């Protein structure tokens, strides 16, 4: 089966409010590109947030929220906000909200009033074996299905994560980094007396976002102990050896480590994207100074 | 640590083996070595007897089998000629290619010489 | 947030060096780090919300002001023949930032110490 | 003094200037010239030499003055004064490589020509201004004229090697002139006739060809040029006549790959040949099989396989380079996949060679010194663009069948679960590619209880169900659902 | 020239200007118009590449230390009666005269 | 490993006798010079006297020097730089020195 996060696309294996965070994203984007009295807006966005407003928005500050969106530079910052995982239908939510600021308002397309969740399978796939397959991302297995019917002896467990997100913090008012918390609960996963010898297949999704977010240096708060170079290979070997050696069973277990490209099925990323570039580089620097 | 036993054009058996307490599940290899001349590769037999190889003057009369279970090779020296008087090291490469003429692998045996 | 400064240069009207105002844990994203008029009587760091790291308003100094978010510290250079590199090194940690507004406000705290 | 050369040029007595430049030429012709007194007190000398390069210099002392030009071009901090528009004009005009002065020159001897060639490659290696100005000035049409004018011109190795090296530098730096030479001049055609002239040394052609060092390094540099120009968006770009030209290059590479370079250039020769062999049209690839029966030939399934066995030997020889893999091991593996996948004797031959060494049935699927074990250990390497290559290789050599793949690979789920969408549905189907359901030995006995992702050791007996369930033991969902 | 279907002749007209050693000769064919297609070519030694519709029927010969370039196609249908041409492969010089 | 011993007197208007000795043992040095590294620019060639005939002083000033087969004479208050000897057969055998 496959445990893991909700941020690596698990289907590959097969009244709504609270999106005002671009002000924290653009402030963390190293370019001051405001368009109005922005301190009168986002603080107004923190004027009465946190509880139930007069609707999902309210016509007082829905005006200034649409004014914040009226900055097209804020839309440029949102379009550049790869390191700011907001809601993927934020433009859809904004187009609903600008038509929703007037009263007697209801949208009817993203959710049905009476949703997409990964959920359960417990399927048989019958591929010349038995091959149980299961997922645990929901907290729905907290009623009387506590890891059903003593189903252990799991032939493989899966702990996938993406590594290019630690500077963005889930738990509020802290900077407890995401990879730091992932290697926190991996210690509760591995040393446990359930899955003692079986394969801890440790996926590592999203290679390219790491490859282009290593320009953010790896010594800010993520690994304040030590840091190698800024190249992908040494940092990847560093995090791999770290996460592998965190397992207290170093030799009796047989940890399987992998790496992958996220969504590129096309053959242009097989030899044509980077391999020919490296061969060109070495054929160039294999010569000169005559 | 290999070893194997040994007037007209005659048929002669040469049942080389792994009987020198030898692990040989890789591809084996035969070698002539005449007095004064260096080592001469003649026979390449892969496991399961699939591919075969001879040099340009041994192919038609010196066929060679392989009982790959017992890791033994049975050589049928048919129609003996004046190019018989070479010592013969059974050998076994450790590569994955039909590699000729280079002595890139040990286990060179003790070597037998036909009379 | 409740932080003190030090640093400065040499007392010869030629002391060109660094100054160190080291913060507590971080400066908030709806905040910043700045300073006041930079004398104990008769404003070096024109840092701002994100990137408008401006210069001195009433002094027009050559102060190579810099902060270190990776080190939670403002490392400023009150250099280049500073006769306005006096004692009361006010560095102000902020709670809001618009335009490097170094005019005795825009500060969650007012640091205290010396310089040179 | 060589410092005083710049002051002796000011008076400009001809014997003093020429003799001081001559002795300075034979002294400082080496790489990495003067260290202190040149960035302040030879840039003046560089300025005056650029100024005298501007006028056409006298018919004598040309080798000396252009050798001084080359020597000052060896340093880093004089390219800013030696890499201007009119300086490049003068150096091309003495180089006879610009189309601005093509019907002009009285027939030049090759010495000053190759000297100017050396100055040109020295500048174009390390001036991006010269990159811009070469893409501006379009030297490559006269360079193509020079490389096409070889079967009638007796131009030796030095001039030949050096101007196609200049071509290699310009095609390494400027992709606009890359595609310009690709479409606009049929550079693959001109490079194929250049390759025919390099191979035409006739090195006992009926046995294996043996190219000597000079023409060997020419073929190596023109193969660098060919790999420089051959890659760009060619992956499914098929034409009949262009495929015929690609097929001529393919059969020429077929005759070339089983060779041996002089000295010690054979490994890099083989690597550059297979680099050129890599990115071709895959439908045009299977001509590698197109080899006749012969004496001394590894005949398998009735067909020749000698070049495939030779490149497999090259793969095993190349795999040991652990410092730089993705240059050295990727293109042979990809071309071996594509030639294996388009031919049933190829697939059957490599599927009979590298896979069916089974391991000793106990130990783990990654320990062992066999080539299969090497590829298994390579598949988990942190380079994605070799791990996908080896995964595709073992999949397409495993006859496109997942239960065959898991029957010798434990991490193959993590390999092919993303290659196809999980691979546990209809995709990479049951083999019409011969493929019968009977691969066998005395194995699979332990695989009657095939605990598959590990090698299958039956020692899984800690139960630990001490009391009930989940009691501080599997109530870890309370920190999980946020994740 | 109006050949009865089933055989042909060794064509063998010599080129004009260069030597037939390490200069790969070839053959082109052309229906009576612009439409002209390459037939076959031979490398530095006797390695002859072919099109699909010339497989088995057509033999090409560079024939080194012999003068011409001989071509023995056999078992011809009525779908070859067109004009052919002969020149070097890696450089296409001025053409010859033509085949009736 | 070739190194030096370049000190430096932190006071205006005086002499500077510095040293740059041979430790690395590599042949073909033959010319020991200087550099002036002011705190706001590139390092500046001053005592370029290669022991190859006649010495050559500072291009800017005439603070008089010598070479040790050094002694910088009559400094000024403002012409301040991070001083280094400079021998070379590789390129940059600077060594380490001080400033005033």
């Amino acid at each position: 089966l496959l445990l893991g996060a909700g941020e690596s696309g698990k289907s590959t294996i097969v009244t709504i409010q609270s999106i005002i965070a671009i002000i924290r994203a653009m402030g963390r984007l190293k370019i001051d590109f405001g368009d109005a009295a922005r301190a009168d807006d986002a603080r107004q966005l923190f004027v009465l947030a946190g509880a139930a407003e007069e609707g999902f928005m309210t016509a007082e500050l829905a005006g200034v929220i649409k004014r914040l969106w009226k900055d097209s530079g804020v839309q440029a910052c949102f379009n550049r906000s790869r390191e700011y995982q907001l809601n993927d239908s934020a433009a859809y939510y904004l187009n609903d909200l600008d038509r929703i600021a007037q009263p007697n308002y209801i949208p009817t397309q993203q959710d049905v009033l009476r949703v997409k969740t990964t959920g359960i399978v417990e399927t048989h796939f019958t591929f010349k074996d038995l091959h149980f397959k299961m997922f645990d991302v929901g907290g729905q297995r907290s009623e009387r299905k506590k890891w059903i019917h003593c189903f252990e002896g799991v032939t493989a467990i899966i702990f996938c994560v993406a590594l290019s997100d630690y500077d963005l913090v889930l738990a509020e008012d802290e900077e407890m980094n995401r990879m730091h918390e992932s290697m926190k609960l991996f210690d509760s996963i591995c040393n446990n007396k359930w899955f003692t010898d079986t394969s801890i297949i440790l996926f590592l999704n999203k290679k390219d976002l790491f490859e282009e977010k290593i320009k953010k240096s790896p010594l800010t708060i993520c690994y304040p102990e030590y840091a190698g170079s800024n190249t992908y290979e040494e940092a990847a070997a560093y995090i791999q050896c770290q996460f592998e050696d965190l397992n207290k069973r170093k030799d009796t277990k047989e940890i399987y480590t992998h790496f992958t490209c996220a969504t590129d099925t096309k053959n242009v990323q097989f030899v044509f994207d980077a391999v020919t570039d490296v061969i060109i580089k070495n054929n160039l620097k294999d010569c000169g100074l005559f | 640590q290999l070893q194997e036993s040994g007037q007209a054009g005659d048929s002669l058996r040469l049942s080389c083996a792994a009987s020198g307490l030898i692990v040989s599940n890789y591809a084996m290899g035969w070698f002539r070595q005449a007095p004064g001349k260096e080592r001469e590769f003649v026979a390449y037999i892969n496991w399961n007897g699939g591919v075969t190889y001879y040099t340009n003057s041994v192919k038609g009369r010196f066929t060679i089998s392989r009982d790959n279970a017992k890791n033994t090779v049975y050589l049928q020296m048919n129609s003996l000629k004046p190019e018989d008087t070479a010592v013969y090291y059974c050998a076994r490469t450790s590569r994955a290619s039909v590699t000729t003429r280079v002595a890139d692998f040990g286990y060179w045996g003790q070597g037998t010489q036909v009379t | 947030v409740q932080l003190q400064e030090s640093g400065g240069g040499l007392v010869q009207a030629g002391g060109s060096l660094r100054l160190s105002c080291a913060a507590s844990v971080r400066t908030s994203d709806t905040d910043g780090m700045a300073w006041f008029r930079q004398a104990p009587g008769k404003f070096v760091g024109g840092i701002r919300w994100n990137s408008a790291t401006w210069y001195a308003d009433f002094v027009k100094g050559r102060f190579t002001i810099s902060r270190d978010n990776a080190k939670n510290t403002l490392y400023l250079q009150m250099n280049s023949l500073k006769p306005e590199d006096t004692a009361l090194y006010y560095c102000a940690r902020r709670a809001y930032g618009f335009d490097t507004d170094s005019r005795e406000s825009a500060y969650s705290n007012w640091g205290q110490g010396t310089q040179v | 003094e060589p410092r005083a050369v710049a002051d002796a040029l000011e008076t400009g007595e001809e014997d003093a200037v020429t003799e001081a430049l001559r002795s300075f030429n034979r002294e400082h012709s080496q790489s990495f010239t003067f260290d202190d007194a040149q960035q302040e007190d030879r840039k003046r000398l560089a300025k005056l030499l650029v100024s005298v390069l501007e006028q056409g210099l006298s018919p004598k002392h040309r080798v000396t003055w252009l050798q001084t030009i080359r020597i000052l071009s060896r340093d880093r901090s004089c390219l800013d004064s030696f890499a201007s528009r009119q300086s490049l004009h003068a150096l091309a005009c003495y180089a006879d490589i610009a189309i601005s002065e093509e019907p002009i020159p009285q027939p030049p001897d090759m010495d000053v020509l190759l000297e100017s060639l050396k100055c040109l490659c020295n500048l174009v290696l390390s001036s991006p201004t010269a990159q811009m100005l070469a893409a501006e000035a379009r030297l490559v049409v006269r360079l193509a004229e020079r490389v096409g004018l070889y079967r009638k011109r007796s131009y030796p190795h030095e001039v030949q090697f050096f101007d196609l090296r200049l071509l290699f530098l310009l095609t390494a730096l400027r992709t606009d002139v890359r595609q310009q030479l690709f479409q606009e001049l049929h550079g693959v055609r001109l490079l194929t006739d250049a390759l025919e002239l390099t191979l035409g040394v006739a090195p006992k052609e009926n046995p294996l060809v043996i190219l000597p060092a000079q023409e060997t390094e020419r073929a190596m540099e023109i193969l660098k040029v060919l790999f420089n120009i051959t890659f760009d968006s060619v992956k499914r770009e098929v034409d009949e006549e262009d495929a015929a030209l690609y097929r001529y290059l393919g059969t020429l590479l077929r005759h070339c790959v089983m060779a041996d370079a002089a000295g010690d250039r054979t490994e890099e020769f083989h690597g550059h040949t297979v680099n050129l062999l890599g990115n071709l049209p895959l439908k045009c690839l299977d001509v590698l099989l197109a080899l006749e029966l012969h004496e001394g030939s590894l005949e398998f399934m009735g067909v020749n396989m000698d070049v495939i066995n030779a490149l497999l030997a090259f793969l095993e020889k190349r795999l040991h380079q652990t410092h730089r893999l993705k240059e050295c091991v990727a293109p042979v593996l990809s071309v071996l996949t594509e030639c294996a996948r388009m031919h049933r004797p190829a697939r059957k031959f490599l599927k009979a060679q590298v896979l069916p060494p089974l391991r000793d049935v106990r130990t783990r699927p990654e320990v062992g010194d066999l080539l299969r074990n090497k590829l298994v250990r390579l598949m988990t390497h942190l380079d994605t663009d070799v791990k996908r290559v080896a995964a595709e290789f073992l999949f397409v050599l495993c006859s496109e069948s997942v239960p065959r793949f898991i029957k010798y690979t434990g991490y193959g789920n993590a390999a092919g679960l993303l290659a196809a969408r999980g691979l546990m549905a209809g995709g990479r189907p049951e083999g019409q590619y011969s493929e019968d359901e009977d691969t066998d030995t005395e194995e699979y006995r332990e695989a009657k209880a095939s605990i598959n992702p590990v090698t299958g050791r039956v020692e899984e007996k800690p139960p630990n169900p001490m009391e009930g369930m989940t009691e501080e033991q599997k109530e870890h969902e309370a920190m999980k659902l946020v994740n | 020239g109006l050949v009865q279907p089933g055989g042909s002749l060794r064509l063998s007209c010599a080129a004009s200007g260069i030597i037939f050693r390490s200069n790969g000769m070839a053959w082109y064919r052309q229906a009576p118009g612009k439409e002209r297609e390459w037939v076959a070519s031979i490398t530095s030694f006797g390695d002859a590449i072919y099109r699909d519709s010339v497989k088995g029927r057509f033999t090409i010969s560079r024939d080194n230390a012999r003068n011409a370039v001989s071509l023995q196609t056999n078992s011809l249908k009525t779908e070859d009666t067109a004009v052919y041409y002969c020149n070097t492969y890696p450089v296409n010089s001025a053409w010859g005269q033509g085949t009736q | 490993q070739l190194q030096e011993s370049g000190g430096g007197l932190v006071q205006a208007g005086g002499s500077l006798r510095l040293s740059c000795a041979a430790s690395g043992g590599i042949v073909h040095i033959s010319s020991m010079g200087w550099f002036r590294q002011a705190p706001g620019k590139q390092r500046e060639l001053v005592a370029t006297s290669p022991s190859n005939g006649d010495i050559r002083y500072a291009d800017s000033v005439k603070g008089r020097f010598t070479l040790s087969r050094l002694q910088m004479n009559s400094l000024e208050p403002e012409d301040t730089a991070v001083y280094y000897c400079h021998s070379f057969s590789y390129n940059n055998y600077y060594g380490q020195g001080t400033q005033v």
